[PDB]
RNA sequence: AAAAAAAAAAAA
RNA sequence: AGCUCUCUUUGCCUUUUGGCUUAGAUCAAGUGUAGUA
């Protein structure tokens, strides 16, 4: 039935030269790679039957058929040394690692313990932690952000964090105080402050401006650890804790006519005002006597281009930043 | 809110629910949503039904 | 979304299992249908 | 997920196990009322009775000839340690011995797994045992020496390992069964279920104490016993802090 | 409004209120034939505390193009520049994160040996750029050379046909791979350039659009002459008949090539169904378009995410492997 | 005035 | 009147639902997008 299969896939997909063909879809044939929900998952093993293996993985059986035996048997290597042949100095120093005494499923376990993040340096995605250092008052005053390098970079070439970016702004100062005109204004080179983010309110509704909308209600207040009871026999977690009825209670300490439903502007739109006004530029003066002086491939060039960004900044009359010296 | 979480104590406990008591705590968190809505259809019910 | 209007084409599948599995079996008659629940189909019955 | 009954019946009964394999040395107990003592094949664990939930946990454990790896692993580290203190005991060579790949296992009798050759006569002491401050010399030299590594499983009402080395020392030496060649050597001994360690035997002068730290560093840096406690730890999901 | 977030690093396709700019500009494009009525569907004290302007867009876009194209320029002082409103300082951190981790950058902030000015003259997002100047190292460019036309294209290829179900699905069946969705766009830019002969009503009924996939094609070639510009030589060898090449060995050398260039976007599958980054906080959906909807992964690609309405939605879902991201990424990533 | 197998782990 | 042809009608059951119990017992479900070109 092979043959079946391979010219229906053939049939339904013939111009896949790039990766591999989807299995047809008919009911005879099953879809592997579709995803089906959980709660319509089986459990397979490698051999596709559905049979659990481990003591502690709901099997039957465990070992190597009931048995902490193998097919191939167990053989002792051996150990010889002596003066002459001292095992220390010996170059094929054979070493007795964690690993030739464990076997596959403990190889497994052991790379499904290990996960992946990034590194110390790199941002990720979504990566939202450092709200509990910051909301933490003289706790996060000492914690300071580790010094992601693409700050440290920025650093390097000029700039502080606490103010934004832009050419240096001449003000003079505040000293805090008030607002005295007094000063000699002197104007120091500052530098530019950070304008802040936008974050959009999240909008799924289709709720106007200006809407409140309709507000909830709150639900009416509500050696660690211990064998489990199975995560079958779980049902509702029945069990919270027997010493002690109900829930951890709270304390406190102390004891012509418009549309229909629309309303009439009471003033018109300035912006769209001054499209039919005269707005607040006088015309030039335009004497008469003045006269107009001028009287009535990008390819080839960006190849032959050999300006590179040393030499094309140097007619551009821009500071270079500081390298390696 | 006594009501609701009356309604609660049966069917808050974590798992193993049919269609009507998952159709139940939707209801219950609908109603917990959006109280107006849902004393305005009680009133109704009470009124009509 | 388990409930809401009845359409013609659901009283109708509706019909046609009770034709084929009777009144005292509304499971398999609400397994024919997707939006409605063995006590709504025995309801509208 | 969509589960078979066999499968739903392990799942729910994986708890009883972890339960089980915690409570095992007061459930595997030695002295019972009745019960045919049976050894697990291929390991030295002893059941009394036939209780599948501990031996499917214990089988667990010691998946994959567990029990002859950790005395493999022993008697290897006890081997790299007798090559590095080859020059302050006058060891002359030292190999392990390999004819059977049973004798882990073997309770009935025991042999010989670590030889020592003496390029002259040793004045050992009286058989003692591993902590022993009273040492007595006598006259007796020797040429030759033996160490042997006996496993254990011990439970609650036997794990004194000390009484164990010194009467399988009393047993084994006089017993014909077992093949000692020299007539002089040490025992040690390790119980697995209380990790707990000693020896009985004679003591030619550095010898106690180098086995002494070669002791505590095996049972602290074994791998062997290194799988054994992490199949432990995730067999009762008992974690640290 | 799209916006770009600095700290999470995804975009943001949210319903911001109107500006009082933009409301006006809608009020008067009513009036231009007759006079006509304005029906703003809020009060009139809510046009009152709206913005007066728009956020500015340098405020709420990706710098990294923008900082590649002004380190193109030669001004590398991008914090001493003239800008007409400053981007706020956190942005263009991430931004100079994404170009150090492109390569592209050195310690120093600075564009490097022709590297980072390959990075900066190509018209490609510079995450598949970088990509493409690491595809000749190793073996095949060509291929995500094709894949570069498809990548850099707005328009989707598929007309979107609602009165078919299963028949868009066949046909996009027709040119199914399982190891990714840009394998699938190399099939059908294959099939047209090839064996189509470039032929419009065979992309008729195969529910395809026609002016922006040619544009495409252009796209392609414009990038071959690019890279023409770059002293590589070009290996065609999509038109000589030498299939000798084992395909599999092929097919995981693209995406290969694809997670040296896109770690930065990875994720895993979560058995709900959704996937999560590395980091494994934010809850991130296959797109509805690409050809992973339905099908089960372990480890993912893709080309851009958007956050829609509620959900934060990925595109073109490619297969990869974690060895692959510990190995190509070993100063981004590591193990525990 | 002193008590300790099976279901149930499936027909070239 | 009988014999044959076709049709109708009557009779016809021509294979015309192997048992029992707690109606034997239970039984929602991935996802589903698209400011700007």
């Amino acid at each position: 039935r092979a043959a079946y299969e391979a010219d229906l896939t053939a049939q339904q997909s013939p111009y896949v030269f790039f990766g591999t063909p989807l299995p047809p879809l008919d009911p005879d044939v099953r879809d592997d790679g579709s995803y089906v929900p959980i709660w319509k998952q089986e459990a397979r093993d490698e051999r596709g039957r559905k049979r659990f293996h481990g003591a502690f993985t709901g099997g039957w059986s465990a070992g190597y058929f009931n048995t902490v035996g193998s097919k191939e048997g167990w053989t002792p290597s051996s150990f010889v040394s002596s003066r002459t042949k001292r095992w220390k100095d010996d170059p094929n120093k054979v070493e007795q690692r964690p690993e030739d005494f464990m076997d596959e499923e403990d190889l497994a376990d052991l790379e499904e313990s290990r996960k992946l993040q990034t590194r110390e340096a790199f941002s990720g995605l979504g990566s939202t932690a450092d709200d509990a250092v910051r909301a933490s008052g003289l706790m996060g005053l000492f914690r300071v952000e580790g010094e992601t390098m693409g700050v440290k970079l920025l650093k390097k070439m000029g700039w502080k964090e606490g103010q934004g970016i832009g050419p240096k702004v001449r003000r003079k100062a505040r000293l805090g105080l008030g607002s005295d005109a007094n000063i000699t204004e002197e104007t120091h080179l500052f530098a530019p402050d950070n304008v802040p983010m936008i974050s959009f309110v999240r909008k799924t509704d289709h709720k106007g401006l200006g809407y409140a909308g309709e507000t909830g209600l709150t639900p009416l207040s509500k050696p660690r650890g211990s064998i489990g009871v199975g995560i079958l026999n779980d049902t509702g977690s029945d069990d919270e804790d027997p010493y002690e009825l109900g829930p951890k209670i709270s304390y406190n300490r102390v004891i012509r006519l418009p549309l229909d439903g629309f309303v009439f502007g009471k003033e018109p739109d300035p912006l769209i005002s001054e499209i039919i006004a005269e707005g607040k530029y006088p015309p030039p003066r335009i004497p008469p006597g003045w006269v107009s002086s001028k009287k009535p491939s990008t390819a080839e060039a960006a190849k032959s281009s050999t300006l590179d960004p040393r030499a094309r900044a140097a007619i551009l009359g821009e500071k270079q930043l500081p390298g390696k010296s | 809110i006594l009501a609701l979480e009356r309604l609660r104590e049966a069917y808050s406990t974590k798992g193993r629910l049919n269609q009507s008591q998952r159709e139940e705590l939707a209801l219950i968190e609908q109603a917990y949503d959006s109280p107006g809505t849902t004393l305005e259809r009680i009133k109704r019910f009470l009124l009509t039904q | 979304v388990k409930g809401g209007v009845w359409t013609n084409i659901e009283d109708e599948i509706l019909k046609a299992a009770v034709s084929k599995y009777g009144l005292n079996q509304w499971a398999r008659v609400s397994s024919l249908l997707a939006r409605k629940t063995p006590k709504q189909c025995k309801a509208r019955w | 997920k969509k589960l078979t009954n066999a499968q739903r019946s392990g799942l729910n009964q994986i708890p009883n196990r972890r339960f089980t394999l915690w409570w095992s040395p007061t459930i595997n107990r030695a002295n019972v009322y009745v019960g045919f003592q049976v050894q697990l094949d291929l390991t030295g664990i002893f059941l009394h009775g036939k209780i599948p939930t501990l031996k499917i946990s214990l089988i667990q454990i010691f998946r994959a000839h567990l029990w002859q790896k950790i005395h493999e692993s022993v008697v290897m580290d006890l081997c790299q340690v007798f090559d590095q203190e080859l020059e302050a005991l006058s060891i002359e060579s030292v190999q392990k011995e390999t004819i059977h790949p049973r004798k882990s296992y073997k309770m009935n009798s025991s042999c010989a797994d670590i030889q020592l050759f003496a390029s002259h006569k040793w004045n050992v002491t009286r058989p003692s045992l591993l902590f022993d401050t009273k040492d007595v010399i006598e006259a007796t030299t020797t040429n030759k020496f033996w160490i042997d590594v006996q496993l254990r499983y011990g439970d609650y009402d036997s794990h004194d390992i000390e009484r164990y080395v010194r009467a399988k020392y009393l047993d084994y030496t006089t017993d014909s069964m077992s093949l000692y060649p020299s007539p002089t050597g040490l025992m040690i001994g390790i119980d697995l279920a209380y990790n707990l360690y000693s020896a009985y035997g004679q003591y030619f002068p550095g010898l106690k104490t180098l086995i002494q730290q070669a002791m505590a560093k095996i049972m602290k840096a074994n791998p062997a016993l290194y799988v054994l406690r992490e199949r432990i730890r995730k067999g009762l999901q008992l974690y640290a802090s | 409004l799209r916006a770009y977030n600095p700290k999470t690093g995804i975009e943001s396709l949210t319903a911001t209120p109107v500006s009082k700019a933009s409301a006006a500009q809608r009020a008067g494009r009513a009036g231009r034939t007759k006079p006509g009525k304005c029906f703003r569907l809020y009060t009139e004290e809510a046009y009152q505390s709206l913005p007066d302007a728009t956020v500015p867009e340098i405020q709420r876009s990706n710098l990294a193009p923008i900082i590649l194209q002004l380190k193109a320029l030669g001004i590398d002082n991008v914090l001493r520049f003239d800008y007409f409103t400053p981007p706020p300082a956190e942005q263009m951190t991430r931004a100079l994160e994404l170009l150090y981790s492109l390569g592209a950058l050195d310690d120093y902030a600075k564009l490097t040996r022709p590297l980072g000015l390959r990075m900066a003259e190509l018209a490609v997002e510079p995450m598949m750029a970088k990509t493409l100047l690491s595809a000749q190292s190793f073996g095949c460019l060509s291929e995500i050379l094709t894949i570069a036309a498809m990548t850099s294209l707005d328009g989707t290829l598929w007309i979107q046909h609602e009165g078919d179900k299963k028949k868009t699905e066949s046909v996009k069946r027709k040119f199914a791979a399982e190891e990714g969705d840009h394998l699938t766009l190399l099939n059908v830019y294959q099939a047209f350039v090839t064996k189509g002969r470039k032929e419009a009503h065979w992309c008729h009924e195969n529910m395809l659009n026609y002016k922006a996939m040619i544009r495409a094609v252009s796209i392609r070639a414009q990038l071959k002459r690019f890279l023409e510009r770059f002293g590589i030589d070009v290996e065609e060898s999509l038109s000589s008949p030498s299939v000798s090449q084992q395909p599999a060995n092929k097919a995981e050398k693209i995406q290969r090539c694809l997670t040296i260039g896109y770690f930065a976007h990875a994720a895993k599958m979560q058995p709900d169904g959704t996937f999560r980054n590395v980091s494994g906080t934010t809850v991130l959906h296959a797109h509805p378009s690409s050809i992973m909807f339905n099908r089960k992964a372990d480890w993912v690609i893709f080309h851009e995410v958007l956050e829609t309405k509620d959900k934060t939605f990925i595109r073109d879902i490619t297969r990869i492997k974690k060895e692959w991201l510990l190995e190509y990424a070993p100063d981004f990533y590591k193990t525990t």
